[PDB]
């Protein structure tokens, strides 16, 4: 027994290319689509719901995930490589940062922090980079509001809007097209909606489609009262009602 | 290079045989399987098959109580199944231990769906070539059907099927449902729940069943247990009379 | 307990360290050296437990010599002496820490000022004009405080110890044998071979 | 790859082979083993002219009465002296007495197989065999002055003579001829001087060769060059007469 | 084929065969020969051993693993050396701490069980030595012969090595005549020469290259080497 | 490609471990064993070969007893199953004495079961190389159980494995319809010591020998003993007899 | 945990990796040392495969391990540094237990000692280095002047040069050297240095340095100049012919 | 709280002749003001012509007595059966004793 | 067993070659170029954002220039994710030895330490090393402003001006060719942009793909201060040098 895989499984090709991680990528471009857009309000996530089968409960699965009560993030490639990261993320949330501050991380150290977690995944002995890529949305008072991508080589960026998986090329240029910086929350939801509209094949609707967004405080979300300084989370998944009521304005 | 087929590395198009294979393995026993949800029970149909006669019958089973609540059907080889099992049924008395309350079949299923993710990362440890199914009637959700698999990927359903002949159970449900407008079985007894299982397990399978090619399990409020062959017998002979 | 002096003057530190060596019923040496030297231009005087007071001195001694070989460079007193502090702040809270208290008189060739630090087992570090440990400065603060000056030459510390020096063997029970006085300044460490008879 | 540890199928394990392939590279060492003493005697060979030779050390001291020849990659067997020379001291001071040369010897060869990556048996961490053989050389009571071969294998023998390195097979032929069991130091010494010429590449004289030996009386010496030189001289002349 | 299924103990060939240990098994055969034999009274060991030039000792092929027990090895010697040392202790802990002497029938039991473990985890390798044990218990004398495969098995005769077959077959024909020999050591022993000698053809078993011992009702294990076998040659 | 048979955990293409497989093959490569569950109780017999005749007679004993009341019997590696054993009773040890009662045996084939299963999981352990035929008597009736390399293993009516598998098998299922009321202790005995002289015409080019042991309610109070002196040699009649 | 048998031999009884060390320190940059009867001299030579460095920070090729012993080297720098500071600690610890600094054969026995451990041990590669180190033993005035290699050897040398082209320059040396009358003179000295240097520098008086080594830890390296001067002369001693 | 050691009296005598030497002992075994037992030999001759009494807490003085025993037949296991002299016997067993330093075998023994 | 897929990422090429260390330094070719340049009253950190686009927000962006400490500052090529491991235990080294000695960390020795890591996944281990290549621009008060490199192979050098990335014998070429020891930053800005500049290998040179860093004494103080251009900031320099 004992893992005797104690050498890199990533290695460096003699073009210089590093394998796994290139693989990696390629089955995250296989991903369902999603994408993300920020507002001067707010930021929105969204994907796509692909329901592997009419019997499954298509809530009992979500792609959407909340990190801290200001940060959410979403993915193209992998599940089960999401969720791992998922609670992995919320975990070294609190544990690198809460239970030392007090507080939540801001949401560039956040990413920061599930960057490295791929980092090693890309260099430690015995294991494959993770086959995902997240958009992680979030709002800190210090920063405000930001999107970031993270990738299987552990690489991040920021964006105004992007978009990851199958139709990532389509979507980013149509983005680049509908984006400006004077846009409002429900101005990019609805570009959010119709973004993904284009890399939907058959029904799209608020059962099918999984979007949240960081925007206000949500007191009604809090559960207590009491507290001047405790508003409320930022992140707000919208329910499957919300979403029709703004597609039949598409 | 062509080693990226023996472990869980990425092959060059993003793929990962290993876990491929290991879903192949899911049916080599050749048995089918299905579950329905009650009105307030979760019923869950397996195909027995006995070949060598010096075999005690008793001894072959797939169904599995992790729990005074949980239930757990396998699909697969029965190393792999009770290895599943095992790790099932600890890791369901731990959490009670923890944290005060029975686990909930939703949960049990993302942890084991969980392990499985990591032998999908890990190189060392292979995957295990099972798909699981968890039931139960959560005292929160009500009855529930999860489902996981060897690529650590999981998720709950209205009604589901494992199998060889997967698709035809799937479809012959599908219709079903499509037709009752509805994500359950409208019944009060989980016993007329278990003859809607075992009836359409037929007309999907096209074969009738005596009361030893059958295996069942029931989950009801604060309990999952599974029939016996006369109990079975019993419901065999009331969807006679009907027919 | 030993004596440990130490006096920051105008262009040098002076230290003075007491020569006797006493286990149980005799003393058993009257011409011990209680002090080791860290680099070209720092000093470090030591005094407490049997022990850890040589070895604590050696080993510090050895690190420093390490460092200055590795950079080819002379650490500052005030460096030399953070890096003694936090030494012996560790050990404090180690299972069987070092009973040492120092001193540390060194020239910084860089700001060509001299420098005094004091030291206790503690990890408790501050630096000043003169500084004693244990016992030692009940006797002779109250003599530096009056006589000391910023200003005073070399010549003048080597009085102003030899005045401390006297109230000590006067007033103090016990015959520390006399002491071993050193002086650094820009030109390295060099003893003053006669404070038998100055 | 292929395991460091792993058997051919005539029942060989590859690296010791490998291994012993290594030394028969080496400087010829020899050994004879009379009634008056052990003579130890090796060839310098030094790989230039600017190389100091004296400070080529492949006979060194094991304790005053055990001493030993080495041939092969000569750094192997640096710790090997080490773990020796630890055991006889060791030894002594649990006893207060000598440590037998068989024992000594029989210590030094637990080490030999103690390599792998991870061989189940309790803890063998070396990545590779010893890449060189030892003559040991000794006398202690019981079984008086003894000659031993240790090899990287784990398994010494027990010499009257014995030669190892790249004249060996050569040398050793020459060996079963002229020893007998009344040899005398003398004899013995001119011996291994002389078979030492023949194998050697380069003329044997007092600067590329060495001799040493280990007697009840004095224990292990290595002969100054200077003694050396009177004994090749000797050489010449007896073999000159005929 | 084998090329690819005898790179290390832990992979079985496609027929079911674990080639590492059938390799270990060889060094055995490539070992001097030794034979084992035993009456009721007593068991015997009469080892060849080997030189390796004109000037070699011939190397040892017997220990003593107790008062009671010991075995003969044929293979790789620091191996032998391992399970020896390993079977000298066993037999240690249960004087110790039972104070009762091993069974020979235990012994075998362990070794089995130790040599077993170097054929199923990566990374280690098979011994390479072949073992006759023998020994005086509490159920009279005993031998046994010890392969690395960890197969142990009790015969009132035996021997392994360079043609070993040879010494078998005169035993397995001598038996009804020296499973007899009770109350005389000394002819047990002859007994095992004529048998050892039934597996030469290289030279003649001389003083300082025989080696033999024994141990019996009341006689310790002891070695007997060189002028002390002399009487039998 | 290929090689999907060199390393142990590896998944080939259709789902099967290979390196699995080719242990089962030493598996079949050894002596037939078997077992028979009666009306109270499991009688367990292998096939001994006799090399030749320098072989003491009735020593080299193969069946092996776990805890008091548990009976184990193995064909393959012999060296594999006594390893399979040790861990055997290890496992029976710590259940008696966290659990005061002596290990059921349903549980103790899980433990083997589960311990089995475990060395096909990674590639730095190898297969084991025997199939087992074990059980005994519990708080509730007898139990016959036989393990594969693979760790699968299922109760069984009678069971064997090795050599002269099939001859045995066969000879068994005959007995499981011809009582369909439960064989007997005392008959099983017997019936058991026919069943190996049958079977081992596959092997009839050597000499062997019979060895037999049980675990009986009534016969030896639940506790596993070896079937010795008369009681053996009038099951080695009983065969000598019907083998003509 | 990574403990793979790197380093192992191969049928014909060699092993590879500590072969291919070896190559790694031809590649590497020469280096020579020659001992005087007051002193030891040690040169280097400077690549120019780049120039527009800073001479005064870029790591310089001769290293002190302690006041009176140096160590050059000639392979891979990165790996040179790890000896470095295994040889510089052990030279205080020496100091510290001994109450004595390591002889010039002690402080090169050990460094060989960790290079011939790296050769033997799982999960590691020999070091791609071969190193001079020369001093004076303490209290003493003989010089000295010792060479290792990644096998782990080592050995003492009147005059020894390493790295590329070294097979040219100890030929130069080997015909230049007499050990009837080594160098009396630190000037005599240095020259030879240079002289079997400029065999294979080309023209370099910025790919040349130099440092001496005298008794009682006296140790200093020339300057361009001083060098400068040296090479200067030394074409006048060929050009006169 | 509990004490490790406890006190069995006996007395030992040692006396070297010339070309002889005797250790004798009495044989009572006592705890407090009762006798465990009025035979219970204190004095072991240990092969190698070596006689050894470990006097003082019997616990401790068996297990130093057995170890010592046992000392010798490795002795003879690592060095070809040769013969423990007792001057060698002595050192070993100055390691046998000054290993347990800080929990002392509660003996005086004497060989 | 697992031996069988280990690349031996730590071992020589016949050549006496490190073939890991030689594929990194490939990977690092393909990465934006960073230039730094030293003068005389200062240090200029310049580098080339690697694949951009209209929607990736550069304000809030930082993927090649680094602060180390506040006297040292690091330009990265190469995998962002590797150097950033490395830039946070650079980050601690340099605090451990302000706890420890109460004096910011020296240049050299900042930097030696974390060759001396890199050094590491190249002798032992069976890891990959690290894609990365660093230019390190800092200040102290013994060697004033200093200007390193380290690369995967784990060696560090000092430079007057030098570059990492994509096309550096170009750039060297160019900087080799136009600069002067008595320089000022004000004209090693100006150089470290001409060069970009004209080893691009985009369009033309834009702000949105630039990131500026400046470590001078700010004659008005005495004391070192670091300056991480702002996008806007980049903008003007950008301006006036002449590159509208």
């Amino acid at each position: 027994m004992t893992d005797r895989y104690s050498f890199s499984l990533t290695t460096f090709s003699p073009s210089g290319k590093l394998g796994q991680i290139d693989y990696a990528l390629t089955a995250v471009k296989q991903g369902v689509t999603s994408l993300g857009i920020k507002a001067t309000n707010g930021v929105v996530i969204a994907t796509e719901k692909k329901s592997s089968s009419p019997l499954a409960m298509s809530e009992t699965l979500s792609k959407v995930s909340l990190l801290t009560p200001d940060i959410g993030a979403v993915y193209s490639g992998m599940g089960p490589d999401y969720r791992v990261l998922v609670d992995k993320s919320r975990k070294v949330a609190h544990t690198s940062y809460k239970r030392i501050y007090g507080e939540y991380p801001p949401t560039k150290l956040l990413v920061s922090e599930v960057a490295k977690i791929m980092q090693e995944a890309t260099q430690s002995g015995g294991v494959r980079p993770f086959g995902v890529s997240l958009l992680i949305a979030g709002h800190d008072e210090f920063n405000g509001f930001s999107l970031y991508q993270v990738d299987p080589s552990g690489s991040y960026f920021p964006w105004k809007a992007t978009a990851i998986g199958k139709g990532s090329v389509a979507a980013k240029t149509f983005l680049e097209k509908r984006w400006n910086d004077e846009l409002e929350l429900e101005d990019a939801i609805h570009i959010a909606l119709l973004t993904l509209k284009e890399s939907v094949e058959g029904e799209f609707n608020g059962d099918t489609i999984e979007l949240a967004i960081i925007g206000d405080e949500n007191p009604d979300l809090l559960g207590y009262t009491g507290i001047p300084t405790d508003k409320g989370p930022r992140f707000r998944k919208l329910t499957s009602q919300e979403i029709n009521d703004r597609l039949e304005a598409l | 290079a062509g080693y990226d087929r023996h472990i869980t590395i990425f092959s060059p198009e993003g793929r990962l045989y290993q876990v491929e294979y290991a879903f192949k393995a899911t049916n080599q026993t050749n048995i089918n399987s299905l579950a329905v949800r009650g009105k307030d029970c979760t019923v869950v149909i397996s195909q027995k098959k006995v070949p060598d006669k010096l075999l005690d019958p008793t001894t072959v089973s797939y169904i599995f109580c992790i729990s005074r609540t949980i239930g757990m059907v396998v699909n697969g080889p029965i190393p792999d199944a009770r290895n599943a099992a095992l790790r099932a049924k600890a890791e369901a008395a731990e959490f009670r231990y923890k944290y005060g309350y029975d686990m909930p079949c939703d949960v049990l299923a993302k942890r084991m769906a969980n392990l499985s993710q990591i032998y999908t990362q890990r190189a060392y440890m292979r995957p295990l070539g099972v798909i699981l199914t968890f039931v139960s009637v959560d005292e929160e959700l009500g009855p529930s059907i999860y489902k996981t698999d060897p690529a650590g990927y999981y998720v709950g359903y209205k009604a589901t099927a494992t199998g060889p002949k997967q698709q035809e159970i799937t479809t012959n449900l599908e219709n079903h449902f499509k037709k009752s407008k509805i994500d359950h079985i409208n019944e009060e007894s989980w016993e007329k729940v278990v003859e809607f299982a075992i009836t359409h397990m037929i007309d999907a399978l096209g074969t009738e069943f005596s009361k030893n090619d059958l295996e069942v399990g029931v989950a009801t409020k604060d309990k999952f247990f599974t029939l016996s062959a006369e109990n079975i017998e019993e419901r065999l002979v009331a969807i006679a009379e009907q027919d | 307990m030993d004596i440990i002096l130490g006096i920051r003057v105008q262009d040098s530190v002076i230290l003075a360290s007491s020569k006797a060596v006493t286990r149980g019923i005799s003393v058993l040496k009257d011409s011990d050296d209680k002090t080791r030297q860290l680099s070209p231009h720092t000093l470090m005087s030591f005094a407490g437990e049997a022990g850890d007071t040589v070895q604590f001195a050696e080993y510090i001694q050895a690190n420093i010599q390490l460092y200055s070989i590795r950079e080819d460079y002379e650490l500052s007193p005030q460096a030399v002496s953070s890096f003694v502090r936090q030494e012996l702040a560790k050990s404090i809270r180690s299972r069987r820490p070092y009973q040492v208290n120092v001193l540390i008189g060194g020239y910084d060739k860089k700001k060509n000022k001299p420098e005094l630090y004091q030291i206790d087992y503690l990890g408790t570090k501050v630096e000043l004009p003169y500084g004693a440990h244990g016992y030692s400065g009940f006797y002779t603060f109250s003599l530096l405080d009056h006589h000391y000056r910023p200003d005073m030459t070399t010549e003048e510390g080597l009085d102003l110890l030899k005045l401390c020096v006297q109230e000590l063997e006067k007033r103090m029970p016990m015959d520390f044998k006399g002491v071993i006085v050193k002086i650094v300044d820009k030109d390295g460490i060099r003893q003053v071979d006669d404070f038998q008879a100055q | 790859d292929r395991g460091v540890s792993t058997f051919s199928p005539e029942g060989r394990l590859f690296q010791v082979e490998y291994s012993l392939e290594a030394i028969k590279l080496g400087s010829t060492a020899i050994g004879i083993a009379t009634k008056e003493g052990v003579v130890l005697g090796v060839e310098k060979r030094a790989t230039s002219p600017l190389l100091e030779s004296d400070s080529i050390e492949k006979i060194v001291e094991i304790d005053r009465h055990i001493g030993c020849a080495m041939s092969g990659l000569t750094a192997d067997a640096r710790s090997m002296i080490e773990h020796a020379r630890t055991a006889a001291v060791t030894h002594n001071l649990y006893y207060d007495e000598d440590i037998n040369v068989e024992s000594l010897t029989q210590s030094v060869c637990d080490l030999a197989l103690r390599f792998g990556e991870g061989a189940s048996g309790e803890e063998r961490l070396m990545s590779r065999p010893f890449g060189v053989a030892l003559l040991i050389a000794g006398h202690d009571a019981d079984d008086g002055y003894q000659l031993f071969h240790a090899e990287p294998s784990g398994t010494f023998y027990r010499y009257n003579a014995k030669a190892i390195g790249s004249g060996s097979e050569g040398a050793q032929a020459e060996l079963l001829n002229e020893w007998h069991s009344s040899l005398t130091l003398k004899e013995a010494e001119l011996l291994v001087l002389k078979i030492l010429k023949q194998v050697m590449e380069e003329k044997l004289d007092e600067n590329n060769a060495q001799l040493s030996c280990i007697t009840k009386q004095d224990g292990f010496k290595i002969y100054d060059n200077e003694k050396t030189a009177e004994l090749i001289k000797e050489l010449k002349e007896k073999e000159a007469a005929e | 084929f084998r090329n690819n299924y005898d790179g290390d103990t832990v992979t079985f060939s496609p027929t079911g065969r674990l080639f590492q240990v059938e390799y270990a098994l060889e060094a055995i055969k490539q070992g001097s020969v030794t034979v084992g034999l035993r009456s009721n009274t007593h068991a015997v060991l009469v080892a060849l051993k080997r030189n390796a030039d004109e000037l070699s000792s011939y190397q040892k092929k017997i220990i003593k693993c107790d008062e009671h027990m010991g075995l003969s090895l044929a293979g790789l010697a620091p191996d032998a050396r391992v399970l020896s040392n390993y079977l000298r202790q066993q037999c240690n802990y249960s004087s110790l701490v039972f104070n009762r002497k091993l069974a020979v029938e235990r012994a075998g039991h362990l070794l089995c069980d130790k040599a077993q473990k170097n054929t199923q985890s990566y990374g280690g390798r098979p011994y390479g030595v072949g073992l006759l044990i023998i020994g005086y218990d509490k159920s009279g004398a005993h031998l046994l012969e010890f392969q690395p495969s960890g197969n142990v098995t009790e015969l009132y005769g035996t021997a392994i090595g360079a043609r070993s077959q040879g010494a078998k077959t005169y035993l397995e024909r001598t038996l009804d005549t020296f499973i007899k020999i009770d109350g005389n050591p000394d002819e047990l022993i002859k007994a095992g020469v004529e048998a050892i000698s039934q597996s030469l053809r290289d030279e003649s078993l001389t003083v300082d290259n025989l080696s033999i011992a024994i141990v019996g009702k009341d006689t310790p294990f002891t070695i007997y080497d060189g002028e002390a076998v002399a009487k039998y040659i | 490609g290929t090689g999907y048979d060199l390393s142990n955990s590896v998944f080939s293409p259709d789902g099967r471990n290979f390196q699995v497989e080719y242990a089962v093959k030493a598996v079949e490569n050894g002596t037939t064993s078997i077992g028979i569950k009666c009306n109270d109780g499991v009688v367990f017999a292998v096939e001994k070969l006799i090399t030749s005749k320098l072989l003491v007679p009735q020593k080299n004993v193969k069946i092996q007893v776990v805890d008091r009341h548990i009976g184990c019997v193995y064909s393959g590696l012999i060296p594999d199953g006594r390893h399979l054993v040790n861990r055997g009773r290890e496992e029976a040890a710590s259940f008696k004495k966290l659990y005061k009662t002596p290990i059921p045996i349903p549980a103790f084939a899980d433990r083997l079961g589960q311990y089995v299963q475990a060395h096909t999981l990674y590639n730095s352990v190898r297969p084991f190389g025997v199939s087992t035929i074990f059980g005994g008597v519990d708080k509730n009736g007898a139990h016959l159980y036989m393990l594969e390399p693979s760790g699968s293993y299922w109760g069984y009516k009678g069971a064997a494995t090795g050599k002269g598998r099939q001859s045995a098998k066969a000879e068994l299922e005959k007995l499981v319809d011809h009582h369909p009321e439960g064989l007997s202790a005392r008959e099983a005995v017997k019936q058991a010591a026919k069943i190996i002289y049958l079977a081992h015409e596959d092997n009839k080019e050597k000499d062997f020998e019979l060895e037999i042991s049980w675990c009986s309610l009534s016969e030896t109070n639940g506790l596993h003993k070896f079937v010795k002196g008369d009681l053996l040699q009038e099951a080695i009649d009983f065969a000598q007899k019907e083998i003509n | 945990g990574y403990d793979r048998a790197l380093s192992i031999f191969s049928p014909d009884g060699h092993i590879f990796q500590v072969e291919y060390a070896l190559e790694a320190v031809k590649r590497g940059t020469c280096a020579v040392g020659v001992k005087g009867k007051n002193c030891v001299v040690l040169g280097c030579e400077r690549r120019s495969t780049l120039k527009l460095q800073d001479t005064r920070i870029t790591p310089s090729k001769v290293s002190k391990i302690d006041s009176h012993v140096v160590l050059s080297f000639s392979g891979l720098n990165a790996d040179s540094r790890i000896l470095i500071e295994k040889a510089r600690v052990e030279a205080q610890s020496h100091r510290l237990t001994l109450e004595d600094p390591v002889t010039v054969e002690y402080l090169t026995r050990y460094v060989a000692g960790v290079q011939q451990r790296y050769t033997q041990s799982g999960g590691v590669r020999p070091f791609g280095v071969s190193t001079l180190i020369a001093g004076f033993d303490p209290r003493d005035d003989e010089p000295k002047l010792y060479q290792t290699e990644p096998s782990g050897i080592y050995s003492s040398w009147s005059a020894q040069t390493i790295g590329r082209n070294s097979k040219t320059v100890r030929e130069f040396l080997e015909k230049n050297y007499d050990r009837k009358e080594p160098p009396a003179t630190v000037e005599e000295c240095v020259k030879l240095t240079v002289r079997s240097l400029l065999e294979v520098v080309q023209t370099g008086a910025k790919n040349i340095e130099i440092t001496v080594v005298k008794p009682d830890s006296d140790i200093v390296a020339l300057s361009s100049e001083e060098i400068n001067q040296y090479v200067t002369q030394i074409e006048q001693e060929k050009q006169e012919q | 709280q509990f004490n490790p050691y406890g006190d069995n009296g006996g007395t030992i005598l040692g006396i070297a002749g010339e070309d002889f030497a005797v250790l004798a002992g009495d044989t009572r075994n006592i705890t407090d003001y009762s006798i465990n037992s009025r035979y219970e030999p204190k004095v072991f001759d240990c092969g190698d012509n070596i006689v050894m009494s470990a006097n003082g807490f019997a616990a401790d003085g068996d297990a130093l007595v057995k170890r010592f025993k046992n000392s010798v037949k490795w002795y003879h296991f690592d060095h070809n059966d040769k013969k423990l002299s007792i001057n060698s016997a002595a050192r070993n067993i100055q390691h046998l004793l000054y290993g347990k330093r800080f929990f002392p075998y509660y003996v005086h023994t004497i060989i | 067993g697992s031996r069988r897929y280990d690349s031996r990422t730590t071992i020589f090429s016949p050549e006496g070659r490190l073939y890991q260390v030689e594929y990194a330094l490939e990977s690092i070719s393909h990465a934006g170029t960073a230039i730094g340049i030293m003068a005389s009253d200062g240090i200029v950190l310049a580098a080339e954002r690697k694949v951009t686009s209209t929607l990736l927000e550069q304000d809030t962006s930082t993927e090649k220039l680094y602060k180390l400490n506040d006297k040292i500052a690091v330009a990265v090529a190469g995998l962002t994710a590797d150097a950033e491991i490395l830039i946070n235990t650079a980050r601690i080294h340099a605090q451990n030895y302000l706890k420890t000695y109460n004096e910011d960390i020296p240049v050299e020795i900042l930097v030696r330490r974390l060759s001396d890591i890199k050094q590491g996944y190249t002798q032992h281990g069976g890891l990959r090393p690290f894609g990365v290549s660093f230019i390190y621009a800092g200040y102290d008060d013994r060697y004033g402003y200093q200007l390193y490199t380290s690369n995967p192979s784990g060696n560090y050098t000092g430079w007057k001006a030098i570059s990492v990335g994509a096309n550096t014998s170009a750039a060297q070429t160019l900087l080799q060719m136009d600069y002067k020891d008595d320089m000022k930053v004000d004209d090693a800005i100006e150089l470290a942009l001409k060069t970009l500049s004209k080893t691009t290998d985009s369009s033309a040179l834009t702000y949105d793909r630039l990131e500026f860093a400046t470590i001078r004494k700010g004659a008005n103080d005495g004391e070192v201060y670091q300056k991480i251009f702002k996008p806007q900031e980049i903008k003007d320099i950008l301006v006036k040098t002449g590159i509208t």
